[PDB]
């Protein structure tokens, strides 16, 4: 049960970061679309 | 008011068609003459 | 970006085809003529702006 409790505490720690990551996703959607409409050459190493 | 002269054409649709044909003479050359010239915009897409 | 698309149509003489096509881009009416005609579709995407 120690492994299970470690897993569940790790995921509940992830729970709070879920919403910050979601707002990061939204702001980066905004930023990427802005950069596209600013027409910047995305490097080959850019991850879509 | 009379709209049948196209069928009343003594030489058939050819006289019309050639007229229409001259269209993608002109415009085609136009876009061709534009295309390579427009190509210069790529210089900005490629930052220093 | 996509470009060079094309649309054809048949409609019987005076079937409102020109009226529909001119309404697509917003103009009330174009010109009802004879032979092949020509018009626009001004397609705007906000995502690509």
């Amino acid at each position: 049960t120690s492994d299970a409790v470690t897993f569940i505490t790790y995921v509940q720690s992830l729970k709070r970061k879920i919403k910050q990551f979601e707002k990061q996703v939204e702001l980066y959607r905004n930023g990427q679309r802005l950069l596209e409409k600013q027409r910047f050459q995305f490097p080959p190493s850019w991850l879509y | 008011f009379y709209r049948n002269a196209l069928t009343r054409m003594p030489d058939g649709p050819v006289a019309l068609e050639e007229s229409y044909s001259a269209v993608m003479g002109i415009v085609s050359e136009v876009e061709q003459y534009v295309k390579v010239w427009l190509q210069y915009q790529c210089l900005w897409d490629m930052q220093a | 970006l996509p470009s060079g698309k094309n649309i054809l149509v048949f409609g019987e003489d005076g079937s409102g085809k020109t009226t529909l096509m001119t309404k697509l881009q917003g103009a009330e009416h174009g010109k009802k003529g004879r032979g092949l005609e020509y018009l626009y579709l001004s397609v705007h995407d906000e995502d690509r702006d």
